[PDB]
RNA sequence: UACGGUGCUGAAGCAACAAAUGCCCUGCUUCCAGGAAAAGCCUCUAAGCAUCAGGUAACAUCAAAUCGUACCCCAAACCGA
RNA sequence: CGAAGGUGUGCUGUGAGGCAUGCUGGAGGUAUCAGAAGUGCGAAUGCUGACAUAAGUAACGAUAAAGCGGGUGAAAAGCCCGCUCGCCGGAAGACCAAGGGUUCCUGUCCAACGUUAAUCGGGGCAGGGUGAGUCGACCCCUAAGGCGAGGCCGAAAGGCGUAGUCGAUGGGAAACAGGUUAAUAUUCCUGUACUUGGUGUUACUGCGAAGGGGGGACGGAGAAGGCUAUGUUGGCCGGGCG
RNA sequence: UAAGGUGAUAUGAACCGUUAUAACCGGCGAUUUCCGAAUGGGGAAACCCAGUGUGUUUCGACACACUAUCAUUAACUGAAUCCAUAGGUUAAUGAGGCGAACCGGGGGAACUGAAACAUCUAAGUACCCCGAGGAAAAGAAAUCAACCGAGAUUCCCCCAGUAGCGGCGAGCGAACGGGGAGCAGCCCAGAGCCUGAAUCAGUGUGUGUGUUAGUGGAAGCGUCUGGAAAGGCGCGCGAUACAGGGUGACAGCCCCGUACACAAAAAUGCACAUGCUGUGAGCUCGAUGAGUAGGGCGGGACACGUGGUAUCCUGUCUGAAUAUGGGGGGACCAUCCUCCAAGGCUAAAUACUCCUGACUGACCGAUAGUGAACCAGUACCGUGAGGGAAAGGCGAAAAGAAC
């Protein structure tokens, strides 16, 4: 039982991309940036309430933030938690 | 307690516009305000395809600082110093020529 | 708007932070996507949310 | 050749890392060495 | 530590001085036991690591006295 | 046919011989220089509990989180400026 | 109506120097007489920066090797495609650990970086990319060793060490084949599997550990025999008739 | 406090706000991830893994609290062993770590000087360690003095480079006494009377005065040069304000300020005033700090190196008298003088500046001044401790050069 509050936050974005849009409509699997602490569960649970859909399974992933040169200076992107989860058959997104 | 403001007509102590007067068109964090018609330059405006900017030389105004202007009393005819006062529980401006108040 | 939700029960308060946070969220998803074109909403809404829980703390042990 | 620095992480670290530093006091005062010169980077520890 | 319990006596620094005077640093330890004493009140024996002079000390007071003082300042026996 | 590839389709698919330093082999034979530990695992009971829990039996269901996963790796990516 | 500074000229003093003035410069300078000194540089194999010399000289980093056609382009010995040629093949191939940490893939750019050119790049910029119950870590267990309640010892700091607790390079449950991406795959998809936990069950009925026992649990060399990986030949199947 | 704002490189976007919950500034709050004393256990810091309990559940799980060690006190429990004690489990209170210098204590060099070198010097310095405080330490005579007297400690100037010490070398170097800064004295070794009597600490309240935002704050125009006037030349005015900074060249009067006069809902420092809690004052009688003082042996400190060496401290072995007594007066004795050790407390004058504010400089002005005017303890170098740069200036205004 997670807390409505906690899901809320869970959910980053949609993670919009080549790979992504494949995933969606080959494998009915979307990609969402989510909280770095986000663990899988609680990721499923997110979905399922706050897009209403039936969930299959989730796989997460730890993106690595690129390191950068904004002129002289060197800085580093951060890091930042992607997560395919794959809805059941028939369960279309919007 | 900032003497000029948004919508004062002012008048130019000095510079190239020095005498002239317009309404101040909006005062800067810097110490400058830019008023209207006064001091001008012809920008050379860089072409950009987004925005719809076709690019040329706009004559625009400059800042000026708030110190080269002053506030200019009508009844006078003549640029004025502001002093401060409270009348009736409110801080106003008033010309320290003729000791009238700013409305 | 501190002043008009500190007249309120604490379940009343609740159910607006609730409400607030999911308004959140929704602008986030928006966000993310090309559809917010009003991106200060985002800056009032987590402002919103954090006077609540203010609140909140005030009422409950204070 | 093999020349003298042959990295290993965990060794490293085991040696000069942070909380072998405040293992021992001498280690202790070098953080405090360290910190007081303002060393970015106050130890080996990434 | 060379503590006496009884005493304080804690070793003291000073100097070997040779014929030609060539000082060199040495220390003076306290002539330290651990003996068993006999406690009439309490009926058992207490051991203290105490010097030679602690124990004349112990003789001439009481031990009992000595252990009251001991507790007071803090320490074990 | 975006000359990158994509979609459909698809025969036979056996036998003999040779054969490791790999496996049986943590084996066997032998030698003296005489060849880790602890848990998992199996088993025995004590205090206990006593007709409850616990154990094994299948069957149902739920569970398995977290972090790593690119790329180089006898090297142009590591140690040698 | 042009300060200091810069740069010429003229005059002047026995000298260190001084005065005047053209150009440059664009805002400071300072008589006099006193006062105080980070007060004068050619040398110290002085220190720092700049720029010479050798000199457009040596070298351009394995003597595995190139040639041509087409493409793109401002431009092609070097990039892409093609056909030849040559080199490695117990490696100069493939897969990992360690170490690195985005170098991966795509688009784009060629100032610098690349010992030449560069359209190319491990270079610049932007975007993308790393999917696990069963692989590895974590986790359970311990070795060498480390830390170590109390403790023993020590001017202080601290040393040693019991109970313990950490420590892999060792012991401990479980997944295979195919397909797929520009870039991931025993992780995605397809098929077919396995594991050890709970929870609930009906069926039964001695369970229970910080303890006992077994097991785990182990050397070198040698010898075979049985095997498979793998390869060869034949058969088969498809294509061929130079 | 406000008419302008949403920190900076750094624009833009989307917005807020204009007489008062925009923004900004100050008081008191709230929130305050993880690591770090780090404290639930572990650990390769910013990670891994728990236990217990209280609540919830869509019954998959959640949440949030507590759980270090030591010291101390209390409660319960509890061996060998009868009682006990050790031990054990809880509970409460405190501690822990960091920090410039200064301070007290525990340890403690060498280079060097002596034209070598060993005593000696350097020096109780550097350094290491423990502890504390805004200061610390010391401190209320068993002190000096000299037959006159002084009257706790600390600090400054003299005394004096004197007297001394000293391979009588190199060097070290007082005190008495005088002038100043500041000055403060108290309690326990114990019981009687009287009973809340001075003082101190914590803690409320009241007053004064700071501090932490602020408010008002004087008076100038014409003309010439010029890109621009604050400059020149005219004629004015303010000044308890001609400190300083800015403004298109040098401004008392353009701006910000300055002198001067005012300001605090809230928090808080310091003075007195006062309430409450603890603390006991004055009087009489006493009592008057023992392994101590001294001594022997060994060291150390005193300017004083064992010397003819007083005095202090003590590792070692001894060991009085106890006010009819004892200490000291620089070997020692006698006389006299002077003080009362072996229990404590104590403000001031003194030391220092990581830090805050204000002001000043015959201090520097980019090879100077901090290493660092600049995103510097950075880049870079090093396994690590550690080392450690270079690099400021368009213009008045970006008007930063459309085509």
């Amino acid at each position: 039982m997670i807390r409505e509050e906690r899901l809320l936050k869970v959910l980053r974005a949609p993670h919009v991309s080549e790979k992504a849009s494949t995933a969606m409509e080959k494998s009915n699997t979307i990609v969402l940036k989510v909280a770095k602490d986000a663990t899988k569960a609680e990721i499923k649970a997110a979905v399922q309430k706050l897009f209403e859909v039936e969930v299959e399974v989730v796989n997460t992933l730890v993106v690595k933030g690129k390191v950068k040169r904004h002129g002289q200076r060197i800085g580093r992107r951060s890091d930042w938690k992607k997560a395919y989860v794959t809805l059941k058959e028939g369960q279309n997104l919007d | 307690a900032a003497k000029i403001r948004r919508d004062d007509e002012v008048i130019v102590l000095t510079g190239k516009d020095k005498g002239k007067r317009g309404k101040v068109k909006n005062v800067l964090s810097s110490g400058k305000v830019i008023v209207e018609g006064i001091n001008l330059v012809k920008k050379h405006q860089k072409p950009v395809p987004a925005l719809n900017q076709p690019g040329g030389i706009v004559e625009k105004e400059a800042a000026i600082q708030v110190s080269n202007v002053a506030i200019f009393n009508a009844a006078t005819g003549k640029a004025d110093r502001v002093g401060f006062r409270f009348e009736d529980g409110k801080k106003v401006r008033f010309f320290k020529s003729n000791s009238e108040t700013i409305k | 708007k501190a002043k008009e939700l500190r007249e309120k029960s604490v379940e009343e308060l609740n159910t607006e932070l609730l409400n607030l946070l999911r308004e959140q969220f929704n602008l986030r998803m928006q966000a993310a996507s090309g559809q917010l074109q009003q991106s200060h909403l985002l800056k009032q809404v987590r402002r919103d949310v954090a006077r609540v829980k203010t609140l909140l703390n005030e009422k409950a042990g204070a | 050749m093999k020349r003298t620095f042959q990295p290993s992480v965990l060794k490293r670290n085991r040696s000069h890392g942070f909380r072998a530093r405040m293992a021992t006091k001498n280690g202790r005062q070098v953080l405090a060495r360290r910190r007081a010169k303002g060393r970015a980077r106050l130890t080996v520890s990434k | 530590s060379r503590v006496c319990q009884v005493t304080g006596k804690r070793p003291v620094t000073g100097n070997n001085r040779s014929h030609a005077l060539n000082a060199t640093k040495r220390r003076f330890l306290p002539n330290l036991h651990s003996h068993r004493f006999w406690v009439e009140s309490e009926k058992r024996f207490v051991t203290l690591r105490v010097s030679a002079k602690g124990m004349r000390v112990i003789d001439k007071k009481g031990i009992d006295t000595v252990l009251a003082e001991l507790r007071a300042r803090g320490e074990k026996y």
